[PDB]
């Protein structure tokens, strides 16, 4: 799961989608025209998307990366540094632990909060 | 400061992404060689794109009652 986790991390902290083998949920078009459709590969999900709680989590993860994607595009930068916010997020180095319950949601919430912190600073200042 | 494109349908398009202000979280629109040539070609093309000069094409309406390209009559 180590690379999977890395891929997830970058999605959530950088807004980077990089999936050459099509293993990640959240794929889009093109590879202007920024309002593209995102697709959820139900079949590669870690959890079902039938419960309300997991749907909400999936969407939060999705939004997190999108806001970051917007910021990277807006600032014309390859990456958003940790010092861009007061929220710094560690890498996922233990998948099994992340999947132990509650930890995933919080990890994502931190990522999400950070994405909004950065995003909003841009929108209300930039 | 806004680079705006006017479209024939009235749309004013910002030419690209709206950039942030100088205040950020952390130049001149000059032309290059091809761009200069392009502007010039565009210009001459535009002169000759006016309907009255399209004498080399079936697209020119050949007058209406005379049946001829406007320059024939002119």
């Amino acid at each position: 799961s180590q690379d999977y986790c890395t891929m997830l991390y970058e999605w959530l902290t950088q807004g980077i989608l990089n999936d050459p083998y099509q293993e990640f949920m959240t794929y889009d078009d093109l590879e202007r025209a920024w309002d593209t459709q995102y697709f959820i590969r139900k079949d590669v999900l870690l959890r079902d998307c039938d419960s309300e709680e997991d749907k909400n989590l999936l969407f939060k993860m999705l939004r997190t990366g999108i806001l970051l994607k917007v910021v990277r595009a807006s600032l014309q930068i390859p990456t958003i540094p940790s010092n861009s916010s007061d929220i710094t997020i560690q890498e996922i180095n233990d998948f099994a632990d992340l999947m132990e319950g509650s930890n995933l949601e919080l990890y994502v919430d931190k990522c999400y909060s950070r994405a909004n912190e950065i995003f909003l600073k841009l929108f209300f200042q930039g | 400061q806004f680079d705006l494109i006017r479209l024939n349908n009235g749309t004013i398009e910002l030419n690209g992404i709206l950039t942030p202000k100088a205040e950020v979280l952390t130049i001149e629109k000059t032309l290059n060689i091809d761009e200069l040539e392009s502007v010039h070609n565009t210009f001459l093309t535009n002169i000759l794109s006016h309907k009255l000069f399209a004498t080399n094409t079936s697209e020119i309406s050949v007058g209406d009652y005379s049946g001829q390209p406007y320059p024939t009559s002119l």
